[PDB]
């Protein structure tokens, strides 16, 4: 769809249609070349939708605080 | 009977008609979706 719930549009639809944008961009003759020219911005729109990132770094940060408690 | 022109119109037929299925037979796919394969062609999409 694309559409928010309250209104305007979905909380990442910026990130992909930053990445259709990116593959409109190019000029590969098939779709599996452009996704492979155009995997970085999939990735951004990845991380905004689940953000495995932030969440990976809040889990290293949480351990060393544990393990500096312990000690 | 000019058997030698009939044998020439005969094989250029067939030689004609060969050239016209190896042209026919290049096909890129049609898919609407595949927008890359076909970015030169003019269509307009009501969606």
């Amino acid at each position: 769809s694309g559409f928010g719930l309250q209104s305007g549009t979905a909380r990442c639809y910026d990130w992909y249609m930053d990445y259709l944008k990116c593959m409109d961009e190019s000029k590969a003759p098939m779709i599996t070349l452009r996704k492979q020219e155009c995997s970085e911005w999939l990735e951004d729109y990845n991380e905004c939708l689940h953000r495995d990132k932030l969440k990976l770094r809040k889990l290293l940060i949480e351990r060393e605080k544990n393990k500096q408690e312990a000690a | 009977v000019d058997s030698q022109a009939e044998w020439y119109a005969e094989y250029d037929k067939l030689e004609k008609a060969r050239q016209k299925r190896r042209i026919w037979k290049w096909r890129d796919s049609d898919s609407r979706d595949e927008y890359a394969i076909n970015a030169e062609e003019p269509v307009i999409y009501i969606r």
